């Protein structure tokens, strides 16, 4: 769409920013920790009741030595999410830091601050102690990129606010009737290789509910 | 006492059942 | 006298189950999520073609769209008494057809035992 | 492409080429933009690159390069500013100055360009923090000077100043040595009177709000800081509570300006002062009523709607409300004539917390907390706010949650019960009366019940038990014929399920009235036959809930009743859990163990013990006898399952019976530790025959189950266990025979990290008992756990984290086994200790330094003996600098404390002379040398080699100052922040580390 806003994700590096801008890319959930260098751009567009909306999500990297830019990044950006783990004390200590830069760049956006992981149960970062976002007006959630406990709040409450209307729901996506396609002997080999390769690969995570 | 009583009786006559 | 002040409208659902779905990456040599919700096998009132449509929880955004073909077949996955594991050449959840190898995992083995009962019984349907 | 260019500086930069090498970067995508992200991360990273600064800002008219352009000045300014010539600092601070002036009398950049003239201001603070006062001395008399010339100058100085303020006092603590923080701090603190002359005449003379708002902005910062007089004895106040609450632009920052005034530090005992607090409330108040929104105003609806900054507005408001009436409501509730400001502000706040924002929500709700808690405790005040109460008790109820949300529960509950006890009469009302308003259907639903439910339950202990039993047995009355009323499955198991959820947050009620509980329970057991779905969950929570509570009721023998209920239980026992799920079973038994644990006749605890564990040790019984006598039968997946639900019938009971449970144990322990060798020959066998990807299929995870039930059952019972002999002579040789061979001979793969952690307990528990059994857990789980988890930082994260958790408690209990260690292994022990360091998993990391603080205790404590001295001789030097190496690394900064701690201890040592060799060998140093000036050189060359841009002075400053202050350990801690800050940068004043 051309109803495209910039948003900017800032916070230490491993608070899961990357990851939980991939679940809402691919659906994925990337165990792995490889840390952004600089910067990664990721059109991310949801279907509303008053038409689509796309964002221009600006996934920054949280590590000094991986910063790149830094506060460049931020300039012209109408929106962002502040990212912390509710597992380190220290992400939410350097919240106060991350705020300070974006908002010197952008002097009034809505921001909405994420305090990531609450799936894990030894939590470090209690949520009596979350009282930053209060005097800086921001919006709080409690997020889980693994379990996806909250995971739409911080793209609903942005779409809310940048589109002016409280009311603004996400909605179901058109589903066309799909293909009827026959498939040829020049693909079947490779289909049947894939197979074989894909039934031998366990499938991740099988202790969990789904 | 008598209250209590009478309590217990319509507690013991609950279902989630329509008929 | 006062005066006063999706797609889916065509189909039938005959099967809904709550499952997650996975797409496995022959690059990375790994299975990957593609989302988690409601399966719903969807009969067309129109062709009676039955297809798979997965919405994802929260954002209904589209993680499965195909006809569920008569060629295809359920194979289990080595990790798992409550998967199916199968080969489909054009999914439109994404948009572009395009094939993967899916892989779609459910509640319990008496899930997954009903969903390959349902599967089978839609593959019938198909053949019309 | 061409892009690839601007990378090549042996040629004159081509600014048209940067302008678009930047436009791809910010309105360009794909492939494009990132080509070109990487290309300026290049360029700016290039260390020369701030000489082509100055270039930029004059011949390029991009915004978006000259903001690249300072922040790569930013990064010179910071870090290698001092290694400048001294003419190369004047001539940069001359052209941002003459930037700023410049862009600020060109009224179309002054207005568009704010981007770009707010980063040229924190690129100038930067300048000002490395150069002023002691180089710049004229920089405030000048500023306020040139503020007369140009309006929109003027407004910038309120930027600059703003930033400063912030840069000095609110993020000094991080980013500069402790002693220039002081420096910057007094400097213009000295100059503020000069500051404050033209913020106060701006503020009272200008026209130009957009002037005004900048200066207000700099005036909240101040506010951080200043002495309260600036604020009391001037007009000030009256200006920000009448004149800038009026125009919607000023008012937003004013109110955030006021709520910083209220927490002002300010003489407790001055008549004037008093009366001036009271004004500025007073007039705010005012301006609120007339300007804003009436007290009647529905400030919900407001919020829902959300024009303009309302929701802003209104957060910013209960902000003010609260803080302001925390501190100074004592000052409105004498006077007769200040009551009426002290309810409209209540009511105020009373209309802020009706508005659906759970963040706001809890904000409101943290004061009504301070009040009512205050109402409590305070005498003659609670009369005052009987309205305000009144209302607080409707908005806390209809706004009720779930105890699963269990901080903001815990809050409302916290408030609720003191509104209980403020008017018992008034809260049972509302209470009865919402429920007639969900039996006449005028607001009945899912959620209204439930909350209502919710809040009713939640006042329970706080009534008399008189008032309790009447106003419980009322609201049980109708919500049972609620249930009657309703039609359909749904909805009557809605109701069924908060009937039941009241019932169990009564429990008072429930031991004075057995006839009642009876019932309660044996419909629950009804209710365990139902396939609905939550019906039977809810009755098992609901269940144990009770059980937990009024356990001494089913244990004794009631009147009436012909035993204990106990055995009632037992009897039906496999008819009532017959449709259960296994998860589900397993809660009934643990409830059933509460209980049985109550009883203290040793016999009778026994028998209804075996008792209840009938089907399962029969069960069991059946599966030894055949297992036994042919082990295939454990390959049907269908006896995997029921031998794991037998073992966790077992953990759930030893779970709530604890010491309790021995017998059961006994009954199948020496049979269980064999299926424990059965199933562990299962699984290494398919191992064998399947390969490493047998590990990851039902049938294997099924018997590994088997294993870590087994373990988690002897864990749970150990941890519990009062008769310690027992454990040492009858279960721990059998347990050690069983597990330990079995993983050090499994592939690692294949090896059970829950072993790790049972031997934890048993070390914790019996470690001193048992010196030859901890060495075997050493030898048995040391070397091949600690080579699964030192090639990366990510593999086999449970073995790795009770690996260091087993580490720490053997270190802690039966450090004995240590010293048995080969010099080969206790060297592999050191390495396992620093590369827990080196982790960012706060659970190995924090056991990591534990374990090296104890080890160092642990040879203080063995003396002048030859294993203390040696140790010494070859660890204390790797301790050190590994300690440093995290330290000042970047990447550990949540491990700070414990390293500081541990550093200081490694220090500690050599200052008061407890290691007794030398820590040099012969021939390195002259010969009667103190280990304290060995250390000195050490640490000298260590930190030069490490930091070479440090001085030779700041080295040896830093360590003196290090040195002497190791028996005060927060000033250490400073003197390592300080050290933590100039390793960032060139050039530190070495005289910084004699702050204290
Ligand atoms: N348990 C749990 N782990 C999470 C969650 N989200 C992310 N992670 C983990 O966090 C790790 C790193 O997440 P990243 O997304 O790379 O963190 P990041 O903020 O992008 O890191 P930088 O790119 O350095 O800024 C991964 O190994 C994830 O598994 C969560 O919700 N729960
Ligand atoms: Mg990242």
């Amino acid at each position: 769409p051309q109803v495209q806003f910039k948003l900017v994700l800032v916070g230490d590096g491993g608070t899961g920013k990357t990851t939980f801008v991939k679940r809402h890319l691919t659906g994925e959930f990337e165990k792995k920790y490889v840390a952004t260098l600089g910067v990664e751009v990721h059109p991310l567009v949801f279907h509303t009741n008053r038409g689509p909306i796309k964002f221009n999500v600006w996934d920054t990297a949280g590590q000094e030595k991986f910063g790149g830019l830094r506060d460049g990044y931020y300039i012209q950006a109408q929106c962002a999410i502040i990212m912390f783990d509710v597992t380190s004390r220290v992400t939410y200590k350097n919240v106060p830091n991350w705020h300070r830069d974006l908002v010197r760049v952008c002097e009034n956006i809505p921001i909405v601050l994420c305090g990531n992981k609450v799936d894990i149960k030894d939590r470090k970062v209690k949520a009596k102690s979350i009282v930053f976002h209060r005097k800086k007006n921001l919006q709080y959630y409690d997020i889980s990129a693994k379990s996806n406990y909250n995971f739409e709040k911080p793209f609903l409450w942005l779409a809310r606010k940048l589109i002016g209307d409280p009311n603004l729901e996400f909605v179901a996506m058109p589903a066309l009737a799909p293909p009827e396609v026959v498939m040829d002997p020049a693909l079947a080999a490779q289909a049947e290789h894939d197979l074989e390769v894909a039934q031998t690969t366990a499938l991740p995570d099988e202790d969990d509910d789904l | 006492d008598d209250t209590v009583d009478e309590l217990t009786k319509k507690f013991g006559t609950l279902t989630i059942h329509d008929d | 006298h006062f005066e006063p002040v999706t797609m889916e409208e065509d189909e039938e659902v005959l099967y809904k189950v709550r499952a997650k779905l996975f797409r496995f990456d022959a690059d990375a040599k790994e299975w990957k999520e593609r989302g988690t919700g409601d399966c719903k096998f969807l009969k067309n009132k129109k062709t009676n073609k039955v297809r798979i449509l997965m919405r994802r929880d929260k954002t209904l955004k589209i993680c499965a769209n195909h006809i569920i073909a008569p060629e295809y077949t359920l194979k289990p996955n080595v990790g798992s008494d409550r998967s199916w594991v199968y080969a489909c050449t054009a999914d439109i959840a994404e948009g572009e057809a395009e094939a993967f190898t899916f892989a779609i995992r459910f509640g319990s083995k008496e899930n997954a035992d009903k969903f390959k009962e349902e599967f089978e019984k839609a593959q019938e349907i198909n053949k019309k | 492409g061409s892009m690839e260019g601007i990378l090549d500086f042996s040629n004159d930069l081509d600014i048209a080429l940067l302008d678009q090498v930047v436009s791809t970067f910010y309105q360009g995508s794909g492939v494009q933009q990132k080509q070109a992200q990487e290309i300026l991360t290049k360029f700016q990273d290039n260390p020369d690159a701030w000489q082509k600064a100055d270039q930029i800002l004059q011949f390029s008219t991009n915004p978006q390069s000259k903001f690249i352009a300072l922040s790569i000045l930013d990064k010179l300014i910071t870090r290698k500013w001092k290694l400048l010539p001294n003419d190369h600092r004047i001539g940069i601070r001359n052209f941002v100055v003459g930037m700023i002036i410049s862009m600020c009398q060109d009224d179309e950049v002054f207005k568009t360009q704010k981007n770009l003239i707010n980063k040229s201001d924190l690129t100038l603070v930067q300048i000002l923090k490395q150069e002023w006062p002691q180089n710049w001395p004229e920089f405030i008399p000048e500023l306020i000077g040139s503020s007369s010339s140009s309006v929109n100058v003027c407004e910038n100085n309120m930027i600059v100043l703003k930033l400063l303020s912030e840069e000095v006092f609110d993020f000094s603590a991080e980013q500069m040595t402790q002693a220039k923080a002081l420096h910057l701090k007094n400097s213009m603190s000295k100059e503020f009177e000069q500051i404050f002359k033209l913020c106060f005449q701006v503020l009272e003379q200008g026209s130009s709000s957009s002037l005004i708002v900048a200066t207000l902005e700099s005036l909240l910062r101040y506010l951080h800081w200043i002495p309260y007089r600036y604020i009391y004895e001037t007009n000030i106040l009256e200006l920000l509570s009448t004149k800038f609450m009026t125009s919607p632009d000023t008012r937003a920052i004013t109110l955030k300006c006021l709520t910083e005034v209220s927490n002002l530090k300010i003489p407790q005992d001055n008549d004037l002062i008093k009366r001036q607090t009271v004004l500025f409330f007073q007039n705010t108040l005012q301006q609120i009523a007339t300007s804003v929104m009436p007290v009647t105003a529905d400030l919900k609806a407001t919020y829902a709607n959300a024009n303009g900054n309302d929701q802003s507005f209104l957060q910013d408001l209960a902000m003010f409300l609260t803080t302001y009436l925390a501190r100074n409501r004592a000052l409105l509730e004498s006077d007769e004539s200040l009551r009426e400001l002290l309810l409209n502000a209540h009511q105020y706040l009373i209309q802020l917390s009706k508005i659906e924002e759970r963040e706001l929500f809890k904000t409101t709700l943290d004061y009504w907390h301070n009040l009512v808690a205050d109402l409590f405790y305070e005498p003659l005040k609670k009369h005052i706010y009987e309205e305000i109460c009144s209302q607080l008790r409707l908005v806390i109820i209809e706004n009720m949650v779930r105890p699963e949300e269990i901080q903001l529960y815990k809050s409302e509950r916290e408030v609720l019960v003191y509104l209980t006890h403020l008017n018992v009469i008034d809260t049972e009302e509302i209470m009865i009366s919402k429920l007639a308003r969900q039996i006449d259907g005028s607001e009945w639903s899912w959620h209204n019940i439930n909350t209502l439910s919710w809040a009713i339950g939640s006042i329970s202990g706080t009534m008399s038990e008189d008032t309790e039993k009447r106003f419980v047995v009322t609201v049980i009355k109708d919500l049972l014929g609620l249930c009657e009323q309703k039609r359909g499955k749904d909805n009557k198991a809605v109701v069924a399920s908060d009937i039941m959820y009241v019932v169990g947050q009564y429990p008072r009620f429930l031991k004075a009235h057995w006839n009642f509980l009876r019932t309660v329970i044996l419909k629950l057991f009804e209710f365990m036959h139902e396939t609905h779905e939550g019906v039977q969950d809810m009755a098992c929570d609901t269940f144990i809930k009770i059980v937990q509570k009024c356990k001494y009721h089913f244990v004794i023998q009631q009147p009436r009743e012909s035993e204990p209920f106990i055995q009632t239980i037992i009897r039906d026992i496999q008819k009532t859990t017959a449709d259960l799920q296994p998860q589900q079973v397993h809660t009934f038994y643990k409830a059933c163990g509460i209980i049985i644990s109550e009883e203290r006749s040793v016999a009778e605890r026994n028998r209804l013990l075996s008792d209840l564990m009938q089907l399962p040790n029969m069960a069991w019984d059946t599966i030894v006898e055949q297992s036994t006598a042919n082990p295939t039968l454990l390959l049907d997946s269908e006896t995997v399952k029921i031998i794991a639900n037998i073992i966790k019938t077992n953990v759930a009971v030893c779970t709530s019976m604890g010491a309790d449970f021995y017998p059961q144990l006994g009954h199948i322990y020496y049979n269980m530790l064999q299926l424990y060798r059965a199933v562990s020959s299962m699984i290494s066998a398919q191992v064998a025959a399947e390969g490493l990807i047998a590990t990851k299929t039902p049938k294997v995870r099924g018997l590994r189950t088997i294993k870590k039930e087994i373990l988690k059952l002897v864990e749970t019972y150990i941890s519990k266990a009062r008769n310690l002999d027992d454990v040492v002579k009858v279960l721990v040789e059998p347990l050690l025979n069983a597990v330990l061979e079995d993983y050090m001979n499994n592939v690692p793969d294949a090896r059970d990290a829950e072993v790790l952690n049972c031997m934890t307990t048993v070390v914790e528990k019996v470690g001193h008992m048992i010196p030859q059994g901890v060495i075997l857990i050493l030898q048995s789980v040391f070397e091949c756990t600690l080579d699964m988890i030192n090639k990366d930082f990510t593999e086999y994260p449970e073995h790795r984290v009770e690996f260091y958790k087993l580490l720490k408690v053997i270190n802690e209990k039966s450090f004995a086994a240590f010293l048995e260690l080969p010099p080969a292994a206790f060297k592999l022990f050191v390495d396992a200790i620093c590369w827990a360091f080196k982790h960012n998993n706060r659970d190995v990391e924090v056991n990591g330094l534990q374990i090296a603080l104890d080890l160092v205790k642990n040879i203080e404590r063995m003396g002048n003996v030859p294993f203390a001295n040696e140790f010494h001789k070859n660890y204390f030097f790797i301790f050190v600098s590994e300690t440093f190496f995290v330290l000042t690394d970047s990447d550990h900064k949540s491990g700070f404390s414990k390293q500081a701690l541990l550093l200081m201890k490694l220090i500690s040592l050599v200052y008061d002379n407890k290691i007794s060799v030398p820590l040099y060998q012969e021939a390195e140093v002259p010969q009667g040398t103190s280990n304290q000036v060995y250390l000195s050189q050490y640490l000298a060359n260590m930190l030069s080699n490490a930091f070479p841009h440090l001085t030779s002075e700041q080295i040896a400053s830093f360590l003196s100052a290090l040195t002497k202050q190791c028996k005060d350990l927060v000033v250490f801690k400073g003197t390592l922040r300080d050290f933590l800050v100039q390793i960032k940068e060139v050039g530190g004043d070495p005289t910084d580390y004699l702050f204290a």
